[PDB]
DNA sequence: GAACGGAACGCCTGCTCTGAACCTGTGCC
DNA sequence: GGCACAGGTTCAGAGCAGGCGTTCCGTTC
């Protein structure tokens, strides 16, 4: 199976192989894998429901199998219709791995049967990588259609289990998969950021484990990136759009902003190179999204829905300030690696200021825009001199 | 011919007219000055010229502190409250830009090489002189119009040029172990005189606030946003490259400069009357 | 028709000219082939600067070029010679044409005449080559211009492009350099059919060009 | 009349021929006095690749003027 | 060890077949290139052949550096002796031809060459180039893969030469600092002046460059100084090249003229003044050739209604 | 000795250079 | 009290440079 996974990886994403077409190889592989490695997969499940070197081997076999399945099912010749008769026979096989009689069945029903079969492995698995392959497999089976909830429950189980080491990138990919399928990204980070704390309270390893003093980094990274990606998707309409839609947009904004505030406040406890490296690199992206896709809405809904906007901006100052402090901190402890990403941040903040000025300028309240220079603090709260 | 005595007496006479006469017309003044630069540059650099003028502007127009007592009209006569604000600011600023083009051009040529010593020396003397120019300008209560935008975009040009000088020095001092004292003194000046004022200037411009098609209003306002940010970005980028050089010199160039001042805003109880 | 010869060759106001232009354009598809080049020549120097996109679109959607299909191929060569005489300098019509067809890149039912014109105008104007280049590189990408058009193109409209060998070959060469194997596929199909239906000189030229792309790129 | 050729080993070689004679004649003489056939030869004067059907009058080639050779091995 | 100046080529060729490091190929090439000075001339090209095919597996930039230093310095020696040719330029031509033909195999050499003579920062274009290097590049041009990059290089090299000279002239400070190097325009005309020595694989490239310049940098914004003044010294150099080329090379005067007339005729949508000024200058040198383009001449006279007035008149 | 940060060659974005015309403001008849 | 010239401004286009995206080597534990 090491050998066969090597060959598929080469072929899709070794000479005697390459003198054949992918279609030929996959066409043969249906007959060369499906019913008889399904037996072997079932046998692994039987074993893993329950000397150590065999266990290591059997885990390796399990991941190699599922890797083969993913390498199979993601073939871009199942996009085109020719290889899809093959897929219909394959699905027939996977469904008939439990139950027979439902012949020439609707495609989607057969998908449900296959994935419902693939559900039952969730507890057997010993290691991370297996889980990941399984999930990626399911997701690429399922896109042939709501169903996110099943992926989400599964991902949450496999983020929440014990996992007796683990490499960061695996987890990165798993949590990307979690968050892009969850209902509410915002309350997800909020839950996880009232839980970034018990890493400090309890264990010098939490109630959401896979969260060592190491692993915080990757959580943070993904929470920042996926949040910034989320809010970028919003389109501000016009005053033709109802106050109602504006209200829910603003609440959405407000939740995202306080989320961001909560994220950034975690820097004082977790000072390092790379956690800083993240908030610098991501903060600017957040703010830019805020400029390009809030400010026009505020221009629209100023004169009616103003007090919300003022609470919003006032709140947003209270981490903007932290970010400026961070820039200063980064300059003082003269760390090349962080300072690289300062000046675009700076430039981005001042541009926020000036955009607000312009925002009032349109609404005929320009003179009210007063400035004040800022006290110089570190991250904790001083007036450093 | 530039070196010919007739060029020389001509230039000198011109300068006497510029030292002598008020002459409250604008264009007349503008034409004289343009004449003067277009001669002078063929003779030698125009910076001490620029310095004298900037001082005279400061003396005539005011200061942002509203409380420093100053007059240096004696230098160059062709100034009033009518003359010097919306005209001569621009003109002298456009001459400074020509200087900064010349110097960035030198610097590119030096990185070309990889002769050097007098090159750098002349560059630094130039830069320091007109850095002093910018000092006397930046303390000034200019108007909210064009000359103010012009100045921001010439500062950006300034800092950028310094950044380029610094980047030159990166590629040198790593090989040898350098920063001759001139450059140090220059950065000392860049910190002390210019930068903190820059921030104070911006306080002035932004706090200074005192019918138009909505789409073209959008065009106007969004054109009005960029330069101050582009300034920031240039400053910070000076600072960043200093850090690098600090790391690769065994010197704190940042012991000279200061914690970068930054700007938080507010809103007040005026919106109420407007609605 | 000889009225149109005369009237085309006269000083007349653009308003009566526009009247008679419509008196022609209503009677386009109701005609034999024999008469069309002298008609079309008149039409090519009846247009304004502002009725250019409208009349190119009107014309291009109205025509057959296939109902007529050894007087057929001979009088279509004369039609194309009339087109060669009008495209050469009147850029207000040539750019109008380029942009009249790029704007009809939505519908994949745009036909032989659209590509014949691409080749002719690519050969014609040294200057507007790269707008054509970019238009076709976007066009090809959309699941538009495909083989079957090229097939019939070179199957019937070969005598016109028989002359424009190196035009085709330059296009092909410029295609095969880049990525997006659709590009490369089409540029290869171009060589194949071009080599197929053309003279032995053309064939000699093709293989020369091919071995050049081989030793070189 | 006398002329020179030099090659990839630096074998300065002296060729006696009339200027009205042609280039393939010199290739024959190279096959004769040096054993190198014509088709492998590539003859140059002063940055011009010399063809067969020409002569030394065509290229203004004169007494003791030095030619250059290489071995154009098709395969190698 | 000291090298018997006669039989050093064979010695050099011995290093060819031994597989060496970069260090040992570097040692041999640097010493063997230092040997160039203390020789007769005519032995050098086949030496260069062996150097090159060895240089295919080692340090090649080093060889080109040494080559160009050698030939640029000696060109300047000749120039100062002027203010020893009929062999010298001949050997140069042959060398150029060798290196072109060797690039014909290995293209990495092409890219390493061009990186060496990449202007990049403009001050490199005041130590990079000589007339000799330029001649090299214009000979290189003939490879269809290299007719873009080389010409973008020469073109943009020439425009930046003029942007420097304009800016230097309009300052005195800079004149008090710098001593005037050579500027690309005058190098290119020395080359053309010295193309009488009659290697003509250049001349097609030259022609091509002249046409590029006049095509690109000719009045199109004109139907300032920055966009105007040093993109007219370009055009003028184009036309100046062609006219000068034309006075020397009686093989070429036909093809120039057919291309020019194609340019004059098909356009006159665009302004083509520079071309007609050129054409007048050409004919006023030697009208006889215009018998040979009698064909295109008479073809124009069928188009001479559809052309506008000024065209026709000049 | 390994990994993570510094580093190089190409394409797209956007920003700038420039021109041209409209329009509106001021001074003189 | 109105008309003409100027100057600002703005838009449209086009062209080009730099930064990030992919891919690899140095430096610091």
């Amino acid at each position: 199976l090491e050998d066969l996974s090597q060959k598929l990886e080469s072929m899709l994403t070794f000479s005697h192989l390459q003198q054949r077409s992918a279609q030929e190889i996959v066409h043969c592989v249906f007959q060369l894998l499906t019913p008889m490695c399904n037996h072997l997969e079932n046998i692994h499940n039987y074993f893993q429901c329950l000397k150590v070197q065999e266990y290591h081997i059997m885990s390796s076999c399990y991941q190699r199998l599922l890797q083969i399945f993913h390498g199979l099912f993601a073939w871009s010749g199942f996009s085109q219709p020719e290889n899809q008769n093959l897929l219909y026979s394959a699905l027939h096989v996977l469904s008939s791995r439990l139950k027979q009689g439902e012949h020439s069945q609707p495609l989607e029903e057969l998908l449900s049967q296959s994935v419902h079969y693939l559900q039952n492995f969730h507890q057997s698995i010993p290691s991370f990588q297996c889980a990941l392959y399984l999930i990626r497999l399911l997701m690429v089976i399922l896109e042939k259609s709501q169903n996110k909830e099943k992926i989400a429950s599964l991902a949450r189980q496999f983020l929440c289990r014990v996992w007796p080491n683990i490499s960061n990138d695996q987890l990165h990919a798993l949590l990307c998969i979690y968050l892009e399928h969850t209902e509410s990204i915002l309350k997800a980070i909020e839950e996880i950021a009232g839980v970034g704390v018990p890493e400090l309270i309890n264990s010098p390893s939490s109630t959401f484990p896979t969260l060592t003093r190491h692993t915080f980094v990757v959580f943070f990274r993904v929470m920042m990136a996926e949040l910034e990606k989320t809010v970028k998707k919003i389109e501000p309409g016009t005053a033709a759009d109802s106050q109602q839609i504006h209200e829910e947009k603003l609440l959405y904004w407000n939740m995202a902003v306080r989320d961001f505030s909560i994220l950034i406040n975690l820097i004082k406890v977790f000072d390092s190179h790379p956690v800083l490296h993240v908030c610098l690199k991501y903060g600017r992206l957040f703010v830019e999204a805020f400029l390009k896709q809030c400010m026009p809405l505020l221009d629209f809904s100023f004169r009616k829905h103003r007090e919300d906007v003022l609470s919003l901006l006032e709140t947003f100052q209270l981490d903007t300030r932290l970010l400026h402090h961070l820039c200063g901190h980064s300059k003082i402890h003269q760390d090349t690696r962080l300072t690289q990403h300062v000046p675009l941040l700076k430039k981005t903040l001042e541009l926020l200021v000036c955009r607000v000025k312009a925002m009032l300028t349109l609404n005929n309240c320009r003179e009210a825009f007063w400035l004040g220079n800022l006290k110089n603090r570190d991250l904790q709260g001083e007036e450093i001199k | 011919e530039p070196s010919s005595p007739q060029f020389v007496q001509m230039l000198s006479w011109t300068s006497k007219i510029c030292k002598e006469n008020s002459r409250e017309d604008a264009l007349f003044c503008k034409s004289l000055m343009n004449l003067l630069f277009s001669l002078h540059v063929s003779y030698k650099s125009p910076v001490i010229l620029l310095r004298d003028l900037s001082q005279d502007i400061h003396g005539h127009l005011g200061d942002i502190d509203q409380d420093v007592e100053v007059e240096k009209t004696n230098h160059f006569a062709i100034v009033n409250l009518r003359t010097a604000a919306p005209t001569v600011c621009l003109l002298v600023l456009s001459q400074a830009e020509k200087v900064l083009e010349e110097v960035d051009w030198l610097i590119t040529k030096l990185k070309g090489q990889v002769p050097n010593q007098p090159v750098e020396k002349a560059i630094i003397m130039q830069l320091g002189t007109l850095l002093t120019f910018f000092h006397e300008l930046v303390q000034t209560a200019l108007p909210s119009g064009s000359c103010v935008d012009t100045l921001l975009k010439d500062l950006c040009k300034m800092y950028t040029t310094l950044t380029a000088l610094v980047r030159y020095y990166l590629q040198v001092c790593q090989s040898s172990g350098g920063i001759p004292k001139n450059m140090e003194k220059l950065v000392k000046l860049s910190g002390s005189h210019l930068t903190p004022l820059c921030y104070s200037f911006i306080s002035y411009v932004q706090n200074k606030s005192k019918p138009a098609v909505v789409a073209t209003a959008m065009a106007r306002v969004l054109r009005e946003t960029k330069p101050i940010p582009n300034l920031i970005f240039a400053i910070e980028q000076y600072e960043k490259f200093l850090i690098h050089l600090s790391k690769k010199s065994k010197v704190s160039l940042m012991q000279h400069m200061k914690l970068s001042t930054s700007r938080d805003f507010k809103i007040k109880g005026n919106i109420l009357d407007m609605v | 028709v000889p009225i149109l010869d005369v009237l085309s060759s006269l000083r007349l106001d653009p308003n009566f000219l526009l009247k008679v232009r419509q008196l022609v354009m209503d009677k386009l598809s109701s005609i034999r082939l024999e008469d069309l080049p002298v008609i079309i020549k008149f039409i090519l120097h009846s247009v304004t600067a502002m009725d250019t996109l409208e009349v190119i679109s009107e014309l291009r959607e109205k025509l057959d070029l296939q109902h007529c299909v050894s007087s057929g191929q001979s009088c279509i060569i004369l039609l194309f010679d009339v087109i060669k005489s009008a495209i050469r300098y009147e850029k207000t019509i040539s750019e109008a044409w380029i942009k009249a067809i790029e704007n009809t890149a939505s519908v994949s039912e745009h036909k032989v005449f659209d590509l014949v014109m691409l080749f002719i105008i690519y050969s014609t104007n040294t200057q507007t080559k790269k707008y054509i280049d970019r238009v076709l590189r976007n066009k090809i990408r959309s699941g538009c211009i495909q083989e079957q058009l090229l097939q019939s193109t070179f199957s019937v409209h070969y005598l016109v492009l028989k002359d424009m060998c190196s035009s085709i070959l330059s296009l092909a060469q410029s295609l095969l350099h880049s990525l997006d194997q659709s590009i490369i596929s089409f540029g290869s199909l171009l060589y194949k059919y071009a080599f197929k239906f053309f003279d032995t000189y053309c064939q000699q030229e093709v293989v020369g060009a091919l071995v050049t792309h081989i030793c070189s790129g | 009349m006398q002329i020179f050729v030099k090659t990839l080993t630096g074998k300065t070689i002296t060729l006696e021929v009339e200027p009205s004679d042609t280039i393939e004649n010199v290739k024959a003489k190279i096959q004769d006095k040096e054993g190198i056939p014509p088709d492998q030869q590539r003859l140059i004067f002063a940055g011009k690749q010399l063809e067969d059907g020409r002569t030394l009058s065509d290229y203004n080639i004169q007494k003791e003027s030095t030619l250059h050779l290489v071995l154009r091995l098709r395969g190698g | 060890g000291r090298w018997d100046q006669q039989y050093v080529i064979q010695l050099t060729s011995m290093f060819k077949d031994v597989p060496l490091t970069a260090e040992e190929v570097e040692f041999v090439v640097e010493k063997a290139l230092s040997m160039f000075s203390k020789m007769n001339l005519q032995e050098i090209p086949p030496l260069v052949y062996q150097l090159l095919v060895l240089s295919s597996k080692g340090s090649r930039k080093s060889v080109l550096e040494g080559i160009i230093a050698f030939f640029s310095a000696l060109d300047k020696q000749h120039n100062e002796e002027q203010s020893p040719s009929g062999e010298l330029r001949h050997v140069e031509g042959t060398i150029i031809l060798h290196i072109v033909f060797a690039i014909k195999l290995d293209y990495e050499l092409g890219r390493e060459l061009v990186k060496h003579l990449k202007v990049g920062q403009q001050g490199d274009s005041n130590n990079n180039l000589s007339p000799f290097s330029i001649a090299l590049l214009l000979s290189v041009t003939r490879i269809q893969r290299f007719q873009d990059q080389v010409l973008d290089l020469l073109k943009t090299s020439v425009v930046k030469s003029f942007k420097d000279l304009q800016l230097l002239q309009g300052s005195k400070f800079l004149q008090n600092l710098v001593p005037h190097r050579s500027y690309v325009s005058t190098m290119i005309l020395e080359v053309v002046k010295n193309s009488v020595h009659s290697w003509d694989h250049v001349t097609q490239g030259l022609v091509e460059l002249g046409f590029i310049l006049m095509d690109s940098y000719g009045p199109k914004k004109v139907l300032p100084s920055l966009s105007r003044m040093p993109n007219q010294h370009a055009c003028k150099l184009g036309a100046n090249i062609l006219l000068e080329t034309f006075k020397i090379h009686e093989m070429i005067r036909q093809e120039i003229l057919e291309q020019v007339l194609n340019r004059v005729v098909t356009r006159a949508s665009s302004p083509i003044s520079h071309f007609l000024d050129l054409l007048s200058n050409i004919v006023m040198y030697a009208p006889l050739v215009l018998q040979n383009c009698s064909s295109k001449v008479t073809e124009a006279f069928d188009y001479l209604s559809f052309l506008p007035l000024q065209t026709v008149q000049r």
